[PDB]
């Protein structure tokens, strides 16, 4: 919980060293200290989202701080807007091999997800050197 | 007999067009059909063949072809043909993957000295410059630093062929707002062209790769923020940094890098683009690239300083849009307090101390919120007169941070300061304050000292402007003969001047003492003391300035966009002064119209005056006798007649000035109130 | 001779066309020349004069004309140039003012029979159309006024003129967003020509501007709202009203006061308007008058069913759009917590009495919110479907506050209900959320229902559709001839069951048992016995309904759109099936697409089905089994394909449906849980 | 402060009646119930505002909730909006005869302000019945 090493980063790699499902893991956010939804929990699995540790805690976040603080960094820190095209020549590398995640949600944007926007011609976002995308569970009306 | 199969303008050719001169009798035809295989693709691939290229060949055989008429008619329409399908041989075919061999066909048709004729840009040249402006990015870094052996001139010809065309396409079009700038493709490809040739001044002028900073340390951010990456994971990597153009890091170099070009960067403007380009959504442009429209932000060297800074004025207001946007965002879910706007209490009497833990507080508490717009208020009692308060309050001699030099009129980061980094801190912030909100300075600074904020360290070039009288004493040494250790009794150890009076011994070598300065270590001396006054005298408190500087114009292109020559017109403002522009820069607010009688009695008290009086009246309207930068009407005036017998309402932010509903009724006063 | 300078078509020229067809020998371009002046501007002013034309000569003067065959061809032309420069004989010359007189030029012109070959629309026809699209109002009021006295067919042809060349604009061009049809001025002036056709049919079929309601007491705004007032001190004046077209104003007459035109009203749309026009900004046009642009909701009679709600949902959207922005700014300013929803607490024991102190609160507090978008929620566990569960619950005889008809298969409103007004409230609110968040109800209303919301009264003439059993057996009282005091034994008394069982003895008169009827009081015992249960039987209990729709659609303009036979396909929906148009508006989500197998197998099975479990089906994804108002594809289907065993996951309001990534493996379960 | 027609109804029609100048008038808002600022004092008069009587006191507004609650019914009871032509052939009325008021600031709109809506083809504003326009105060960026 001190070394980085020792403590896990994420929820599969804690579960087990924490003693539990990724039904009743006990969490609490980052922000709000809460225990999480249950939606939310398995998410930060499935997500990928790390680990904070502040004093020796190993926090979590909620989903509508998460996405909150995700349109604060949206708004705050945007450097550029790239097609999804100009990163392959750019950065030069397939975007499967590249950690984009969701602007919205932060789960990485899905090698399908990420087609689209090389079909539909939608660009990606660039925020604190960081790459994003909006995910099909962020694509509805 | 006729050579046609087989690859043209060889030394062959040449022999060929001196033998097809000979008995000029009836050859009309013949020589542009002994040149036009010339013009083809895949035939100067072959021909005359860190390149395979002649350039011994080709510039001696077109010298042996002028003695002719029709040739630059001949030569031109093939090259109307080649071009189109010859930019999707890299668009499509994409050669360059292919081949290293594929330029040549470049170069033999640009040496010719009859595209000089403007006749091309009907079609001709500028498809020729489209796929030439459609290279890929190592393609054009061989390209470009084969142009970086060039001389002057050539670079120049090819400079001026390019913006002649950009002299061509902005006569050809009226452009507008659904008339876009950025639809169109061979401005987007010559100025992209002339980025090269742009870039080509760069690697072939001065270099110095080596004396950048210290790496500045990008401010640590809020703790909101800093959780997100800890949250994402990404607290290992760092940032990859500002906008970036790929030349750059194409060509591993910096413009930054670059002392002295081949011909001068401030040359290489088209000045006609920037007047009829709105940059309103060329920004857009620029942080968002298009389908159909490029930016010509990532072409800033084609812009004056009349343009560059009209984007960043776009570009803070959508750092301040979303500033809003956020507070917004902070009241609605959070429901801490809108905070729309970077307040600034103070004291007249202690602006400096007010500002400092102010700011202090929102450089450590809240780093975000200096983005924000700024608001100053006093006690009792406004921004842009603002800075004027602490001008000369941070450029006084007696609040102990700067020296100024009479001869050159310019001031200087006095060094013997102690435990002032805190009043330094600030020096840095209200510059970037200055700049982020766009407003102008009296300051006289070198300019090594905007050379030294983008990362690029003081030389012996920077010198001279800082302080002559110690440069001179260095050049001097080196423009000698003499046996310098026998003939001048100079060690390494100097004698610098506290404000105490007294001059300081300082060893810049390990023992300055115990070891002399010879001939060959003259060039050793200059290289430790003229660091020592311009860079690590003062580098402690230039960091702490630079810290300043850096935190409100990180997230900036200001390091991107500009050049340290183009900071000193950005932040120092200008010394022109217009008012016909003035005069027509002004909407009717409150009724008064610009032929009645009371609007030309300003321009007529001004016009009485000389230019440091009218700049005495433009301190009430502007802000400062100093011009904002480049033209004078770019803010505009505002005129209001609102209901008399004292001093008119005017301000300095929004340029109102109050009038009653003659000629000569006020303006004894008013002028009172001016040189008051 | 020839009578050129002289009045033109007068009967005079009756003989000189028929002494001109005496002769008819090379006589090729004099009827043309003795034609042309009636194709003139002024000329048409001074010939054949609450108007002061001569209708009797014009219908026989082109009857003596038609034994020939290029007259057409020769009427044609010279109402090419008539039009424009007389169009501007109004426009800038603004002739009504100067005189009554001038209306004379376009019937003539109109009551030519040839104006039925096609080719006056190529240029000629419209132009006529938009000089009298461009009438004054009170020169429109008389010009209507006299079509108030005409046949059927010749408005009819009249009509078929003007859907001629609406029939001919569509085919003409193709519109787009960019390519705009409110910008079209032809289209935008045969449909206000056709509006004055549309509103002859109003003043010259049945006429009852008398029978309209109590005037709907519009709703005490809250108290922020009634406060600005004082403050303004308006609260002496009251509104002006809703959207009222000035035609209704300047006729002084009411379409809801028109029982039947001519021919019905159904007849007067343009349909292939509607498929190519985008309400989205013509709604923009209809709240905002633009300076090109027209709206064709100022002509709502042009629009089929399909297309007049497409407008209102867009416009209840404006209206929940801002009461999105409204507690956008109490969060802001007043720190009054973000409400931006109809949420809507029940229990399904108890959702009247759940919904009847939730709105009354909403109905009574702050009256605006009724206006945010409606969420529904249980405990414990929506909206589309939360309908269903009240109208049942409403229009049960055992709630207690309406009657069912079997024969009919309507209901109607019980007028024995005690103390239920406040019942009576929320089948109101419940009938304009329905309609103000567009949604569909499984309702069975007689259209004196939405004849008697709009303003207009029930008469013997909606006595049928209500309960033929007694609208019967008062027309054979009136289509008897017998002395009906000794033949009939009816008074004006009667008996009116009560839910009781009992019949109540009830005198319509003040003393209806003192008073019999006779031949002549048999017209005075329908007009107490028409109104009795239709009307007033119900008055006090149908008020309370309609204070309850009113509140909610008061500032829609549901009244300035609709006819009361329109609120029928409205609010109780439409019975018709569409399937095609389904599989194309279903935006692939989750993953599956269309050629893949899973989706032609909910095709299948409901084809397998017939029309009944279709929509039993269709309960499920839309909402009920009636289809949405016209077309059924206007709500769209939404798939989703995400990871099986059990019933996929289905929505009413978003239309979702679960799958997993063959043809029979789910149906079985799938048509079960449809038809649980 | 009952009776309509004792109690004034404009501020010049009170300070004489209550007493005061122009400067000196004691008042409190309908919402704030605060002692109004002073070039909030003078506008009510100018403005041509309405006294409130809420159980019999004569209330008057503060400027940031009356510009506020306009833009309230700017934004909850919008009907129309007409250009300046339309109302002199709709209402067929000159616009100087008509009580036409600021949309934002409530001050009755200026002869040469309604000018300015024919001369610039700008539209008027139609809420609850009234008539609303843009001020020569309310014009400033
Ligand atoms: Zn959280
Ligand atoms: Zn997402
Ligand atoms: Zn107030
Ligand atoms: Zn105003």
């Amino acid at each position: 919980f001190q070394d980085p090493q020792e403590r896990p980063r994420k929820l599969p790699q804690l579960c087990t060293e924490l003693q539990t499902t990724i039904h009743d893991i006990i969490l609490e956010c980052v922000y709000c200290k809460q225990q999480l939804l249950r939606r939310e929990v398995y998410d930060f699995a499935f997500r990928d989202l790390c680990i904070v540790y502040r004093d020796g805690n190993p926090y979590a976040v909620c989903d509508k701080c998460l996405k909150f603080y995700s349109k604060i960094s949206e708004y705050r820190h945007y450097s550029y807007s790239l097609y999804g095209t100009t990163l392959e020549q750019q950065y030069n590398k397939p975007l499967s091999d590249l950690l984009i995640r969701c602007i919205n949600c932060q789960k990485p944007l899905s090698p399908e997800e990420k087609q689209r926007h090389l079909d539909k011609k939608q660009r990606f976002h660039n925020i604190r050197g960081r790459w994003t995308g909006r995910c099909m569970s962020c694509s509805r009306s | 007999i006729d050579f046609k199969d087989v690859t043209y303008l060889t030394e062959e050719k040449v022999y060929e067009i001196l033998e097809l001169c000979r008995e000029r009798e009836d050859y009309s035809p013949l020589i542009r059909v002994i040149g036009r295989v010339f013009s083809s693709a895949e035939a100067l691939v072959q021909s005359f063949r860190d390149v395979s290229v002649d350039i011994d060949a080709i510039r001696r055989v077109y010298t042996r072809l002028l003695s002719n008429e029709k040739i630059e008619t001949a030569f031109l329409n093939a090259l109307v043909y080649l071009s189109p399908n010859v930019e999707c041989d890299l668009t499509y075919h994409n050669v360059y993957s292919r081949d290293p061999n594929y330029l040549n066909l470049f170069i033999i048709v640009m040496e010719n000295r009859n595209l000089h004729s403007p006749e091309y840009l009907e079609m001709a040249l500028p498809l020729f410059c489209k796929a030439m402006s459609k290279l890929p990015l190592a393609a054009q870094g061989k390209l470009i630093r084969l142009w970086s052996k060039y001389n002057a001139d050539q670079i120049r010809r090819m400079m001026e062929t390019f913006q002649q065309l950009i002299t061509y396409k902005v006569i050809s079009n009226e452009f507008n707002s659904r008339n876009l700038v950025n639809d169109d493709d061979a401005i987007v490809a010559a100025s992209k062209c002339l980025k090269m040739v742009y870039y080509a001044n760069v690697v072939g002028g001065e270099v110095d790769t080596n004396h950048n900073e210290e790496d500045d340390e990008e401010p640590i951010p809020e703790s909101s923020e800093l959780t997100l990456q800890e949250l994402l994971g990404e607290e290992r990597r760092n940032k990859k940094g500002p906008r970036v153009d790929p030349l750059e890091t194409e060509l591993g170099v910096k413009t930054l890098d670059c002392r002295k070009p081949l011909i001068p960067f401030e040359e290489f403007i088209n000045e006609p683009l920037n007047e009829v380009l709105e940059m309103d959504k060329d920004y857009t442009f620029f942080k968002v690239e298009t389908e159909n429209k490029f930016s010509f932000m990532t072409c800033p060297f084609i812009l004056n300083a009349v343009t560059k800074n009209l984007g960043l004025y776009y570009d803070n207001r959508i750092r301040m849009y979303s500033e809003r946007r956020i507070t917004v965002l902070y009241s609605l879910v959070q429901g801490q307090q809108l905070n729309p706007y970077l307040r600034l209490k103070v004291r007249r009497d202690h602006i400096i101390d007010d500002a400092l833990v102010r700011l202090e507080m929102i450089a450590m508490e809240n780093p975000a919120d200096l983005k924000k717009q700024l608001y100053v208020e006093f006690e009792g009692e406004v921004s842009k007169e603002f800075f004027q308060l602490v001008v000369e309050e941070i450029f006084n001699p007696d609040i102990g941070m700067f020296t100024y030099d009479e001869s050159t009129k310019l001031f200087w980061f006095n060094p013997s300061s102690f435990e002032t980094e805190g009043q330094f801190t600030l020096i840095g912030i209200v510059l970037g304050l200055a700049i982020y909100n766009n407003c102008i300075l009296d300051v006289h600074f070198p300019m090594v000292v905007y050379r030294k904020l983008m990362g690029k360290k003081g030389t012996f070039r920077d010198l001279g402007d800082s302080h002559p009288v110690l440069y001179q004493s260095l050049k001097d040494l080196l423009e000698y003969e003499g046996n310098v250790e026998d003939d001048m009794m100079i060690t390494f150890q100097i004698s610098q001047t506290d404000l105490f009076g007294n001059p300081m011994m300082y060893d810049l070598k390990e023992n300055g003492d115990k070891i002399p300065i010879t001939n060959e270590n003259r060039k050793e001396f200059v290289n430790l003391y003229s660091d020592y006054i311009l860079n690590k005298s003062v580098e402690k408190q230039f960091k702490a300035f630079r810290r300043g500087f850096h935190m409100v114009t990180n997230e900036s292109p200001l390091k991107y966009l500009f050049r340290p020559e183009e900071i000193e017109l950005l932040i120092c403002g200008s010394r022109n002064l217009d008012f016909q522009a003035l005069e027509e820069t002004t909407e009717y607010d409150g009724g008064y119209t610009r032929d009645s009688v009371l609007i030309r009695e300003f321009w007529e008290i001004v016009h009485s005056f000389t230019d440091e009086q009218k700049r005495l009246f433009l301190q009430f309207t502007t802000g400062t006798d100093r011009a904002p930068v480049g033209g004078l009407g770019k803010l505009k005036m505002i005129i209001a007649k609102n209901g008399t017998e004292r001093l008119p309402t005017s301000h300095t932010a929004f340029n109102v000035l109050l009038l009653p509903e003659s000629k000569e009724k006020l303006k004894e006063r008013l002028l009172k109130a001016i040189t008051y």
